[PDB]
């Protein structure tokens, strides 16, 4: 027998690192891989994700074919376990993340990789830029402020101090720590979807700009 | 590094010399210049929720993002957090001048990666485009509220002299969603900033690359305003020289 | 939005009735002075500085005892030679309003006395007027509201406790003279009897008694009596005979070489008149 | 009894300090135990003169 | 309509700062962006 | 021997400012005056007392002292200036004296090396063995915290001087720089501050 | 604004054996190290010689 | 501990002295004196 | 703990810190003062060595 409650624990906590859903770093590994892989197999309630995750052992460059109510099964499961909301494009993104790890050797060490082949034309960030503008263009404003107005600014310093209070156990570098990673996850997956090379190099051109105006 | 002081009386020879190590004041400078910006960030950080309050909008960040209905509120939203950078970087200006159109797209199609927020003008006044989907991913992405973030001897140090102490629907979950939204409104706003100074196409172009911002804001953002939110940090891509060769 | 629904948050309390005084005329920006005391969460529902200029009265406090028990007190501020109506400490529901100048001072401090005293025809008149003066809708009524709400709320707070410490068994006050055979004392428990409840409870915070039963063990103050009760009110009199001395030493060279650091007897002349017993110390 | 002074005008150099001591006995002393300073009659009685020393006594 | 460099840009200004420590011990606008606006303006109409 | 005779003047000095501490009569200690808030007369009258002992000193021909000072004991970070702990401001003819108490208590509390160093002393044994065979106090530790006092009150005096004699700005221009005082006595012999010297060195 | 206003020879025994030079010693050094905590909590920079100039002391030529 | 010193001195050979030894491979990840002192510290001064 | 609580005050906590990881340091912290002026250590009374210190350190 094996301990199911374990394996589950150990297979959410994958799916979640993989799918991105998760800005929690950990280690990873072979063990917890097996954990996986065998929750899913024992588990009833999600075969249908053990047979997507298994189809990657081939060559694995290649788009699963389901039915509708194949695809809904197969949100519906893994809503349920990660208890979220998602999308296939997520389903895309673990199954493309799984296949990366099982073809890649056993290592010594950890491999570090960027999200990838995910939803084939390559695109540059200036056709995206042109097309996305063009459209953005055509549509209209939804809603609008007039000119002017004023900014609501809060005035009970009793409500602050509150606030102050609530907030000051909350550690801030847990917290940019995860805003950072957060909006960096949501960037990386925009880029694979859009099928366009993400630019790791301006990305950390940001923080650059940032410690380049902090200096003076 | 060290220094030494020497006492001596005008009439005596008797010199007493003491020598002082200077790392100690250095770790009261760190640790008080911590807290200090610490504290102000906090301060910040609580009064733009409290401003979002003073909107008194009823439901929560994310629900109000998921609710893809009322656009109202994520505009007005949106408009607030601006105004709010904007001051933040002008103190003297409370409003935003000439009108604000918003839109709201739903498709990625008509989003683009990296720039959830982005403004264009109709030829006569500003439209900003709002990614309610990629705000919504980011805002629901499970945060980590348990793992920590990090000299080991000023570290210990900083361990053995600094103190600690042992209803509002507020968690750390929460603070962290406000915060990212800060940020993701600060970098549009840089953004709206280099293009209303110094025109689409230089807009454009830092669209295309950010490293323009270093020059096109240090030139007044380091001089005269707050600095940036992200100054609190020094960010970086994990093993970033590999992936860059990759 | 940020906090919980409803929730109703903690926070200090001015408690001062008179903090609440704002002009009318909003046009007219005012602010009301207070004494920083009014943020201390006590029996005391009035600061310092509105005691003092309202009542002539300054707070005080009286060690008991082993454990150091404190009981609240106020103290004369009245001088020796002040006569008639200026000795009238705390007015009566018949003569507060022409020892209180409603005319010299702001219609919104008349309104709070008004609802101090239980007088809800001038409560009334005050409402009509102000409904029928200057733009009451647009903010003058919600100020109106705001002021009447608060100091409804301060005597909706004081009145029943009130009820229940008149009615109450386990602990019995009596303001009046202990000296029996005295004439200036009267029916002095009648006269707070017809005091307001809030007045009452601020009566009990300031006066103490002259006396105090304690289970079994009785603790006197003073062989006599500091201030007396009468139709106007409570009155800084001595109810013997002359009055005592109050120098007024604050606030509105071989005798000092002797007299150096060297323990001094406060001039102060506090409160002490009537009857108190308690059961247990509910302390 | 414990030395004390009471001011009776202070206002602006006119400072007259009257003297004066405060009881050291409670509300429960009684007959000797609460006469302050006995009569010349009654002082031997109320002193424990030959607990004290000869040089006190006289 | 013209953003105007008021804060931008650092010019020379009478920054003793022991006159203001010296000061600070002893102890309708018009703003520089409208001023601005208005000398330019004059100017447009001088031309 | 005459460095004996002047060590002799100066303990004297330190003496009188201890008349001064008793005229005031105090009950605890100035480091428990200091470390109580409550006691703000008492800082006050200590600072008041120690100026006009150090005026009288400067100025023996003179007497008179100003009798009546603003004063304002100053708790935060933000109302105090590093190396300055006493401040001589003016409100519009209003003369306020601001204090450090945290750093003053701070000062006070530091242990001082009075056994840890070894200093050259009268130590003649056979004097001792002599004796031997023909056979209210101030502790060190007091006399130096009551030093510090009275020198950081003599510093602050010659401000204060600075400030009365020339003006709030030469004050400020002082606090800025101390140049004006490395001469000093040139009167300023009565102060203690002229009779050592103390050197910082890159090390 | 807060406020406004024979057996020394015994004590001169007492204190004499101290050294004076020890005393002044640590008066210095408990100022300096307290004007250095200071200036480190304020993150001001700190004039050496300035220092050096408050405890300066000049010789005469007789 | 006894585990460990016993399965030392099992697999140790005979020999004609002696071995003195430290006690070691007792409860995996190695931790230097300074992330003891950083994380203990940071622990205590949790506690109260 | 008292000796390392001396240095601690009389050193900073950085010292203290210092110390801690190396107690050598205390050589200099203390026998500035200890061996002139108090009483000498408690383990002044016995010279200590730990066997095969010479062995053990190669190990
Ligand atoms: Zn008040």
């Amino acid at each position: 027998l094996i301990n199911m409650r374990r394996y589950r624990n150990a297979a959410r906590k994958l799916i979640h690192h993989y799918s991105l859903n998760s800005t929690s770093s950990t280690e990873y590994k072979i063990s917890d891989v097996v954990m996986t892989m065998i929750f899913l197999l024992r588990s009833e309630k999600y075969h249908s994700l053990f047979k997507l995750l298994e189809t990657t052992f081939d060559d694995y460059t290649c788009r699963p074919q389901m039915t509708q109510v194949q695809t809904d099964t197969l949100l519906d499961a893994v809503r349920s376990l990660l208890e979220m909301t998602i999308d296939l494009t997520t389903v895309d993104i673990m199954r493309s993340s799984f296949a990366r790890c099982f073809n890649s050797p056993i290592m010594r060490y950890a491999k570090i990789v960027l999200l990838q082949n995910v939803a084939d034309k390559r695109t540059t960030l200036e056709e995206l830029l042109i097309e996305r503008g063009e459209k953005i263009q055509m549509l209209q404003p939804q809603q609008y402020i007039n000119s002017g107005t004023e900014i609501p600014f809060c005035d009970d310093a009793e409500f602050l101090n509150r606030l102050l209070k609530h907030i000051d156990p909350y550690p801030l570098s847990r917290m940019y720590y995860n805003a950072a990673n957060t909006m960096f996850y949501t960037t990386m997956e925009n880029y694979a979807v859009s099928n366009c090379k993400f630019n790791i190099e301006d990305y950390n051109n940001i923080f650059k700009v940032m410690e380049n105006i902090r200096k003076h | 590094n060290k220094v030494r002081t020497v006492t001596e009386i005008v009439n005596s020879d008797e010199k007493i010399q003491k020598t002082y190590e200077l790392a100690e004041f250095d770790l009261k400078n760190l640790s008080s210049l911590e807290s200090y910006e610490t504290l102000k960030i906090k301060l910040a950080l609580s009064k733009y929720m409290a401003m979002l309050s003073t909107l008194e909008m009823t439901q929560p960040l994310l629900e109000i993002f998921r609710n893809k209905a009322d656009t109202r509120q994520i505009a007005a939203v949106v408009f607030s957090t601006l105004a709010f950078i904007h001051n933040r970087f002008h103190p003297l200006v409370t409003n935003f001048t000439n009108k604000m159109e918003f839109v709201v797209t739903e498709t990625n199609d008509t989003s683009i990666p990296g720039e959830p927020i982005l403004f264009t003008e109709n030829e006569g006044v500003l439209l900003c485009s709002v990614d309610r989907p990629s705000i919504v991913k980011m805002l629901s992405r499970e945060f980590d509220t348990e793992a920590l973030v990090n000299n080991c001897n000023v570290r210990i140090a900083k361990t053995f002299g600094a103190s600690k102490r042992k209803d509002f629907s507020i968690t750390e979950v929460e603070a962290t969603q406000y915060l990212t939204l800060l940020l993701t409104v600060e970098h549009a706003y840089l953004h709206y900033y280099i293009f209303k100074n110094y025109g689409v196409f230089e807009y454009c172009k830092s669209l295309t690359d950010h490293s323009l911002f270093t020059n096109k804001l240090r030139s007044t953002m380091s001089t005269k305003t707050s600095n940036l939110l992200l100054s609190k940090f020094k960010f970086t891509i994990e093993d970033f020289d590999k992936i860059n060769s990759n | 939005l940020v906090p919980v629904g409803m929730a109703p948050r903690q926070m200090r309390v001015n408690r001062c009735i008179f903090a609440s005084i704002v002009s009318f005329d909003a046009c007219i920006t005012y602010k009301s002075p207070c004494s920083p005391d009014a943020y201390h969460d006590d029996g005391w529902f009035i600061c310092n500085n509105h005691l003092i200029k309202r009542f002539k009265m300054s707070k005080m406090v009286l060690p008991i005892f082993d454990n150091q028990f404190k009981m609240t007190i106020a103290r004369h501020l009245v001088g020796n030679k002040e006569r008639g109506i200026k000795r009238i400490l705390i007015p009566s529901a018949t003569n507060y309003q022409d020892v209180f100048n409603l005319n010299s001072m702001m219609q919104a401090e008349q309104l709070i006395f008004h609802l101090i005293y239980n007088n809800e025809n001038a409560v009334n008149t005050i409402c009509d007027n102000l409904k029928y003066t200057e733009g009451f809708t647009s903010n003058t009524q919600r100020v109106i509201h705001s002021v009447y709400a608060t100091t409804k709320s301060i005597l909706d707070t004081t009145n029943p406790n009130t009820f229940c410490s008149r009615v109450s068994r386990d602990e019995l006050r009596f303001f009046d003279v202990t000296n029996a055979r005295a004439l200036r004392g009267g029916a002095g428990d009648q006269l707070f009897n017809n005091y307001s409840g809030f007045l009452q409870n601020l009566i009990r915070r300031a006066v103490a008694p002259e006396y105090l039963q304690i289970d079994t063990e009785e603790l006197r103050f003073r062989n006599c009596a500091t201030c007396i009760i009468d139709e106007t009110g409570l009155v800084a009199s001595v109810p013997d005979g002359p009055e005592l001395y109050n120098p007024i030493r604050s606030s509105d060279r071989e005798l000092d070489r002797t007299l150096s650091g060297y323990e001094e007897y406060p001039t102060y002349v506090p409160l002490f008149l009537g009857y108190q017993i308690i059961n247990s110390e509910n302390n | 009894m414990s030395k004390m002074v009471l001011p009776i005008f202070d206002e602006d150099d006119n400072q007259f300090k009257m003297t004066i001591a405060r009881h050291l006995v409670g509300n429960k002393e009684r007959g000797i135990k609460r006469i302050l300073i006995p009569s010349a009659t009654n002082y031997q009685d109320v002193f424990n003169l030959n607990s004290m020393m000869q040089a006190e006594q006289l | 309509s013209r953003e105007f460099d008021t804060e931008a840009l650092v010019n020379f200004e009478n920054d003793n700062c022991n006159v203001r420590i010296a000061k600070t011990f002893g102890a309708f606008s018009i703003t520089e962006v409208e001023a601005t606006q208005y000398l330019t303006l004059l100017l447009t109409v001088e031309h």
